[PDB]
């Protein structure tokens, strides 16, 4: 594990011993697209600011978005530890370790163009029929580089691929060099 | 030094056959290319149908 | 033990670090198996044992067969104690790898009775007091330089000069006049000399083809294709394989172990693989403690002694370096096989003056014994100094007070060459096995000087000096035709 | 060090649960990372330099280097 | 043919017809120069070879948590840090059949001579359990390497993993070239790998196997060394995987390896790139377990599997001449003894340089035929008397006629033991060369007419007495017969090189 | 190695 | 060994003519599939894709 | 290209850039870097990537000078490894590592331009003729034959030779070789360049008054220089020397002086590089980095590029892994030993070591081969009675083997030669000598038949003739 | 050793002994080997003889500065 992955998994353990695992899965989104657009990152950076003027604009920021008080204690914690420059990533492996720990798993079906939803959900049935989760997730991505049909990226991260497309066309062709 | 000149009298032999032989093959492919053409448009047609079922 | 199942993480060359659940997690050097599968289509396993916890409930775990082809996250299921090795009668005869497989392919072996590898030390209420020397059957070794029951004992000498008949002989000779029972352990054995001393044991009745678990070898051969977790681990298996005969049989049991440097040299390898810092010239940084863990397991308990033979292999021939360095601190009597003595067949090739023993001293062995021991020595000194001077001035020439020195040295180094009860199937040799007694009332009656005129050839390839007498006598029946 | 040993995922828990909350550990801390002879402890505040720590099996340990959190 | 060239094209394109099947696919976190941490292969076997995106195939050995470090097998410029890399259900696996005989290949068994492609629909994966102790027999024929040094002092059997260590340019190449150019009249296939060798020696070596005919029979498996750190690491092991094929298929083989220094070193490359602790030397924590992996599987094969047998003869290069450092002294605890080529025998004139010395043989007397089995014994023993009576030798003033006689048959000894370049001495050659060096019918002539007088008898024995040959090469033993033919021979011999 | 290999000189 | 250096010469020359110009017919192919972007095609070759997709999945 | 960079951080010589996440340069692709210098704001110094690190930052040696870059400055890359001027324009002018003139005349066209770092030669079309070289010195030319096509190491300890022996064969050679010579500078000395610079325009090599007449194209990356650009110097010589093998199919002979600097600047670079540190503390990359350079000098049917390379032998450690991984590349090895330049034997070439793969009997011929057998014997023999001769007296060893005693003090003095460009440091004039004399005179030597003239009329002596005469001068001079 | 060698010094001293260096090096070889003598003839007794009145008078007692023709 990373350590990135390991304070992901304290957030998301603490979200599953208290009944908010969705809300605080909302609330860590929220935080990542706080987390981005770089002078908020930098802030939070920088050792030279101030422990207390960085923990009282984190109030702030707490008190504004409303947010769980267990995901506020899991960035103000991040404060305390050196780590808090990890925070970024952290938020972005909190998707895959709640992903695993509700149960659900994600497959980004990336096609030519957009895709029906009653024909994801198909899709979804077939995924979940492989791997076996509850609620599997699909955030499809349009593509230009593909031709006709589409690519599914489910998952570990990207690991498994499936893919009727140009690699129709590559597979073919690789196999008609035949060399 | 006999059997060295009739290493050279063989090597004359590769050279000649070498570039006779590789100059009509270089010609050879281009010509079986140009006429392959009209067929690459044909075969490209029918990888286009064979992949849009 | 019970389904820890666990993700194989990390894989790095034999090293593969799993993870497991929070809760359960196997101690140190907890066997574990993977659920492995073979990319030929076998769910083949592959065991391993935990070397170093790692913090994040992941043990950094080396590897006792290939790991060319194991999938991250596959099953790996914790057995809760260390590599069940199956002892008893019935591992009596075959060959066996690390975990314990008979891999020579005869049969399956009854794994009723079976103790881990990792058995602790005995206490000081366990070891024996009296240091009672080993009456192996080699007149050399019993005479020059005895080999303490209970404790270790060096093999010096290469391979092909006689190592082998010398260990073969050894096991039948212990068989025979003990109720003793040997466990050779070969650490690292390079396969083809593996299969070299298996067919040799076959074929000279010391194991027995048709009757195995009367046989009297228990083979532990650790090969080099293994990981180098399972040709370290392999000393240890043969310890607790031995370990497990004389704490249920009491019996002396032996236990000959290939190169100790070898076995170092893998535990080398293991510890460069885990990544701890190497200590000096290379070896590992718990190289003492690694290998007296092997080498003090190895002690003559209240129930049985296990004294062990133990080859070592000096890198570069200087006792300096640590591995011979821990090790020589350990050996309690080193016996070299002489090239030169083999090349003459004056077998065995023990070298019969630079082989020492810490046992020799007088109080150990007895009076008499101490002290026709240093004077054999003394005369074999006085032979090999006068070796150099016999080739110029002649036996006759030189003072006639050593010529009898010299002519009694020729008796004692023809005195010292055993026909084995392994050499029959090389020359129908009939052998002879001579106990401490024997060897040593004829080493007095010759160095004293009762036999001054027994031809020397009576004394080559002969057991007990009343036999070097009966062929003396044959030769001078025989002299007037 | 980027790989912390007070960073397990439990361990963690234990100071997510609280912030700036209820007091600490006095005398009670978590064994982890207990390789190499070595033992690492969560918390253990109380332990002075060269304190003579207890384990559930009934070994000893002396506890020489102290970090800010690992009292190794 | 005009158009049949796409008509050809048909039958694939028409054939493959694409099963959606699942890719283990990751994208590329670093290329670092020579190894690719890419991320994300997650159910990817221990060695299962990768591709990406722009066909530059490459193992993956290191399986880290966050990132499978893999190394490349080719060059690494184009990858594109982020192109899916897909895997590959090869397992690091090469074809391999009889018609590899010839064409020189590289480490991907895929041709670098040119002059053909092989086809093979026998594939051998090239990390393999190798021969176990119920599969290994005792070593019984032996294998002439046309050499008097080392097939009368120390033989080489069919079977036994000799090794050919030395200082760097004394003649490793050279006595592994006089093996396998020996090795005509026999059967065997000898693969001859050659790892970190410049491309041109490999040329050279290559042609003097066309030269002398030897090249039927021997796939020399070419390594350059701008190959990069996995295909000098691959090679003995591609090769490795060719001749246990061939053995396995009942033919003897033998197999040559060339600079497992330089194998370990390029694996000391990979790996510290790689990220893996080192161990003494900076070569990493498994060189003994590489170096076993690939060199015990030479073995001599049973009945019950087909009695063929691979017999390996490494080459390592030691520099200054020691036996200490880490993977000379890990080679030779691996092989069944050793030979010791020496840079300073070598430059007096010894050719080939074989240490009379250290350079034992764990097999023995155990691989030698019978008339060997019978001379052998004379010669090591009259060798060993003369090497320890080197010291008189300059020093001999009218010494007494033991010593003196003993000494002048061993400096004539020795110059029997020096033979010329490339030279192949076939075994019955060799053993009447060695019976005329030690039991003393080359006594009279000088120390520099020993050589000469030699090459003459072995020309006009062999030439002229061929019963000699009838004997040797068929009853295998040095039987009487057998010895007065060749005692009347070398009498006529010397009498008609009185007369010169 | 110039330090060990005249060390291997004076030996031998 | 001239014979099969013009062997190995014709053996490249055949399978260099075969990708270069299929690599020509594909860069057409692209062309002639622009037409058949969006409309007609997608939803015949996912639905199809998706079944077959499917049924090699459960297999 | 236009993919700006913004420097991240610049750990010594080693600076590593943050590309934008799709358009990032691939490894060993040139990176101009737009700065500004110390004072003054033009300043581009090359870097080459040498991995990509993932969090979309390259790391980069610098080819230039590293001081006054700063934290986020634009750099550019290529797109092309680090295309370099060559063909017919490169004649005649010092060249940096970076592709640019240094010795202050015109700038030359780019209208034959060439990567640096390019795949080696496959192995299906090599040219190997195995053919001996009359290079001129006595010792080379005899004891190890030097093979034309081929590659030819000058090894040596710190200062044994290398240089001068350099020096003279390019004298001797650059006249002869019709095709062009190439010098690289990887890591020598300035002001020896510069001797050869100055040497070369006054033999008339360099010809400046027409500088398209030169037979010689010289590339310096020497010493003063940031070890990127000795990381790239024996590229750049080596792209010059492809092309005139490519191109020009001529047998181009290059040299290169401390091509051990070539793995030197490696491991300099590979320890900041994050990559960990190999044997005695070289690059982990020394074997395929050496290979890298020195495979792709191989005669490849269109024409022969013969080279010598000078390895240094870091303070005569045979055993170190930089020329030991070269001894396998290097046919003619040379290796030069500082206990003979001890007593002033230059040059000091090991008769012994000094070894090559043309002394076999059908390549050079079979009296060369028997003479050079006897001489090597008898080096070696006077090498295993140096013990003797050193404690137990001189006279105590044989009779005869004082006669090879004397036959080899006089070899091995007799295999001394006064070069034309080492005249400064003997005061005697230089003598050439070709292959023939000295095999003839080396015959009469070891023959015992000219066994009574003394030793230092052998010394220093161009021919046997010469040492004849010699002698007479020496034992006039005796008694008068 | 010196790489710019008697292309540095003033042509006096290249004059008089520039081939200075190489003489004393070459008369190491004759005072090592020759040390241990026999059968001195008179080439080596007055060579040696020369090499040591050649080696001799280079004891500069320091400090003292010389002026280049009191070298020469
Ligand atoms: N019997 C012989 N007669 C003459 N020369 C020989 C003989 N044996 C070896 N040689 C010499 O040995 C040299 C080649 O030996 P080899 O290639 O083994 O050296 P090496 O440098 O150790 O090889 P490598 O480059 O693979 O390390 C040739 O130059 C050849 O002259
Ligand atoms: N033929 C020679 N005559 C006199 N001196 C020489 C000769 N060859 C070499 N030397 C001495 O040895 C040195 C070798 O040249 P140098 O450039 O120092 O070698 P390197 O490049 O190895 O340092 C010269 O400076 C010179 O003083």
């Amino acid at each position: 594990d990373s350590t990135a992955s390991r304070y992901a998994s304290a957030l998301a353990d603490v979200a599953d011993v208290t009944g908010t695992l969705e809300a605080t899965n909302s609330d860590v989104e929220k935080l990542i697209r706080i987390f981005s657009e770089e002078p908020v990152y930098y802030f939070f950076a920088n050792p030279v600011i101030s422990i207390d003027n960085k923990r009282s604009v984190l109030d702030e920021i707490i008190t504004t978005s409303g947010l769980q008080p267990h995901t506020a204690n899991f960035i103000n914690i991040l404060i305390d530890s050196e780590r808090i420059n990890l925070v970024k990533e952290i938020l972005n492996e909190f998707e895959d370790v709640f992903n695993k720990i509700t149960g659900t798993e994600v497959a980004v079906v990336t096609s030519v163009v957009k895709l029906e939803n009653d024909h994801l959900a198909q899709i979804a049935k077939g995924v979940q029929k492989i791997t076996g989760a509850k609620n599997v997730r699909i955030k499809t991505v349009i593509d230009p580089s593909l031709v006709a049909g589409f690519t599914i990226r489910y998952g570990n991260e990207g690991s498994k691929l499936v893919d009727m497309s140009v690699k129709k066309q590559l597979e073919e062709i690789a196999a008609q060099l035949e060399m | 030094l006999e059997v060295e000149a009739k290493l050279a009298e063989g090597r004359k032999k590769i050279e000649v056959e070498l570039q006779e032989a590789l100059g009509s093959l270089e010609q050879q492919k281009e010509d079986t290319i140009k006429s392959l053409d009209s067929q690459i448009s044909a075969l490209s047609d029918d990888i286009v149908k064979k992949v849009l079922p | 033990e019970k389904k820890n199942l666990g993700r194989i993480a990390q894989i790095i060359g034999p090293v593969l670090d799993v993870a497991f659940p929070p809760g359960k997690m196997p101690n140190i050097y907890n066997a574990l198996i993977v659920k492995g599968r073979d990319t030929a289509g076998q769910p083949m396993n592959v065991t391993c044992e935990v070397q170093q916890l790692l913090g994040n409930n992941r043990v950094r775990a080396v590897a006792m067969s290939a790991t060319d082809g194991l999938t991250r996250g596959m099953e790996v299921i914790d057995t809760g104690a260390p590599l069940s090795v199956p002892v008893g009668g019935a591992t009596l005869g075959r060959i066996f790898n690390v975990l314990g497989e008979p891999v020579d392919n005869l049969g399956p072996v009854d794994t009723r009775t079976t103790s881990p590898i990792h058995r602790s030390a005995p206490a000081f209420t366990q070891l024996d007091t009296k240091l009672s020397i080993f009456e192996t059957g080699i007149k050399v070794v019993d005479l020059l330089a005895p080999y303490r029951r209970g404790g270790k004992i060096g093999l010096f000498g290469g391979a092909g000069v006689g190592k082998t008949v010398l260990i073969m002989e050894l096991i039948n000779n212990i068989a025979k006049a003990h109720g003793g029972v040997s466990v050779f352990g070969g650490v690292g054995e390079r396969t083809r000399e593996g299969n070299d001393l298996y067919m040799e044991m076959k074929e000279s009745g010391v194991i027995n083809e048709q009757n195995i678990a009367e046989s009297k070898v228990a083979l532990v051969y650790g090969q080099m294709n293994e990981p180098p977790g399972a040709r370290m681990r392999v000393g240890l298996t043969a310890l607790t394989m031995a370990e497990y005969f004389r704490d249920v049989n009491e019996q002396d049991v032996l236990l000959f172990i290939d190169n100790i440097f070898r076995f170092v040299q893998a535990g080398s390898e293991v510890s460069a693989l885990l990544g701890r810092m190497p200590s000096a010239v290379g070896y590992q940084p718990t190289l003492s403690t690694e290998m007296g863990s092997l080498q003090e397991r190895i002690t003559s308990t209240k129930e049985g002694s296990i004294t062990s033979i133990q080859a070592v292999y000096v890198p570069a021939d200087d006792l300096t370096d640590p591995a011979p360095a821990t090790t020589f601190a350990h050996l309690d009597a080193t016996t070299v096989l002489s090239r030169g003595l083999a090349a003459k067949g004056i077998y065995p090739a023990v070298d019969p003056l630079d082989s020492t023993s810490t046992m020799l001293q007088p109080r150990i062995v007895g009076e008499e014994h101490y002290e026709i021991a240093q004077r054999v020595k003394e005369t074999l000194q006085r032979y090999k100094e006068l070796q150099d001077i016999i080739a110029i001035l002649g036996l006759d020439e030189l003072s006639e007070e050593d010529r009898l020195t010299v002519a009694r040295a020729r008796k004692i180094e023809r005195f010292l060459s055993q026909p084995f009860f392994v050499a029959e199937v090389f020359t129908g040799s009939p052998g002879k096995y001579v106990g401490l007694a024997e060897t040593i009332r004829g080493f007095q009656l010759i160095l004293s000087g009762e036999l001054d005129s027994l031809p020397e050839q009576a004394f080559y390839l002969v057991g007990n000096i009343d036999e070097a007498t009966a062929k003396a006598m044959n030769l001078e029946m025989e002299s007037k035709l | 060090a980027t790989i912390r040993a007070d960073e397990i995922s439990k361990i963690i828990r234990e100071r997510i649960e609280g912030y700036n909350r209820e007091v600490k550990v006095v005398n009670t801390g978590t064994v982890l990372q207990v390789g190499d002879g070595i033992a690492r402890i969560h918390g253990l505040d109380e332990v002075m330099a060269g304190e003579l720590v207890e384990f559930e099996e009934g070994t000893i340990g002396i506890a020489l280097n102290l970090e800010s959190n690992n009292v190794g | 043919r005009a158009d049949e060239i796409s008509k050809i094209i048909r039958e694939r394109i028409e054939g493959y017809n694409r099963e959606v099947k699942v890719v283990n696919t990751g994208t590329v976190l670093q290329v670092g120069d020579g190894i690719a941490r890419i991320h994300g292969l997650d159910e990817v076997m221990a060695g299962e070879l990768v591709e990406f995106e722009e066909g530059t195939i490459g193992i993956a050995l290191n399986l880290e948590s966050n990132n499978v470090g893999v190394v490349l097998m080719g060059d690494g410029l184009m990858i594109q840090e982020g192109s899916s890399v897909k895997a590959t259900g090869r397992i690091a696996q090469i074809p391999v059949s009889e018609a590899y005989l010839g064409r020189v290949i590289n480490a991907l068994a895929k041709p670098i001579d040119g002059r053909g492609e092989i086809t093979a629909s026998e594939s051998r994966l090239i990390e393999s359990p190798a021969p176990g102790i119920m599969s290994r027999r005792s070593v019984y024929e032996p294998l002439q390497t046309g050499l008097i040094a080392i097939d009368a002092m120390i033989p080489v059997g069919r079977g036994q993993r000799e090794l050919i260590i030395g200082d760097r340019q004394t003649g490793k190449t050279a006595v592994a070239t006089d093996t396998i150019l020996n090795q005509q009249g026999q059967n065997v296939i000898c693969v001859y790998v050659a790892i970190g060798q410049k491309a041109s020696s490999v040329a050279q070596v290559v042609t003097n196997f066309q030269e002398r005919g030897a090249m039927e029979y021997t796939i020399v498996v070419a390594e350059t060394a701008d190959s990069p750190a996995t295909l000098q690491y691959l090679a003995p092991y591609t090769g490795a995987a060719l001749a246990e094929y061939f053995m396995y298929r009942e033919r003897h083989t033998l197999i040559i390896y060339d600079d497992l220094s330089k194998q370990a070193q390029a694996y000391r490359q990979m790996s510290l790139l790689l990220r893996r602790p080192p161990g003494r030397e900076a070569y990493p924590g498994d060189v003994f377990y590489l170096h076993s992996r690939l060199l015990e599987r030479a073995a001599k094969l049973s009945s019950l599997l087909g009695e063929g047998s691979m017999t390996a003869l490494p080459i390592v290069e030691t520099q200054a001449g020691d036996v200490s450092a880490y993977i000379p002294t890990n080679v030779i605890s691996i092989t069944d003894g050793q030979i010791f080529l020496s840079a300073d025998l070598f430059n007096a004139g010894i050719r080939p340089a074989i240490n009379v010395g250290i350079s034992v043989s764990r097999v023995g007397s155990a691989a030698q035929i019978k008339a060997m089995k019978k001379v052998a014994g004379k010669l090591k023993l009259e060798l060993a008397q003369f090497a320890e009576l080197e010291a008189f030798a300059q020093f001999a003033s009218d010494l007494d006629k033991a010593t003196q006689n003993q000494l002048a048959r061993g400096q004539r000894l020795r110059e029997l033991l020096k033979q010329p370049q490339s030279a192949p001495l076939t075994v019955e050659e060799q053993v009447m060369t060695i019976y005329t060096g030690t039991n003393g019918y080359l006594d009279s002539l000088e120390l520099d007419q020993v050589r000469k007088y030699l090459v003459e008898l072995r020309t006009y024995v062999k030439t002229n007495k061929p019963e000699f040959q009838e004997i040797i090469s068929s009853t295998k033993t040095f039987t009487e017969e057998a010895e007065a033919l060749l005692k009347e021979a070398i009498q006529e011999q010397m009498e008609r090189f009185l007369l010169q | 190695c110039a330090n060990l290999r005249e060390l291997r000189d004076r030996i031998g | 060994y001239k014979n099969e250096t013009i062997q190995f010469e014709q053996q490249k020359a055949i399978n260099q003519v075969r990708q270069r110009v299929f690599q020509q017919a594909l860069q057409g192919a692209l062309g002639t599939l622009n037409s058949c972007l969006n409309n007609e095609l997608h939803l015949r070759t996912i639905n199809a894709n998706i079944g077959m997709f499917g049924a090699m999945n459960e297999i």
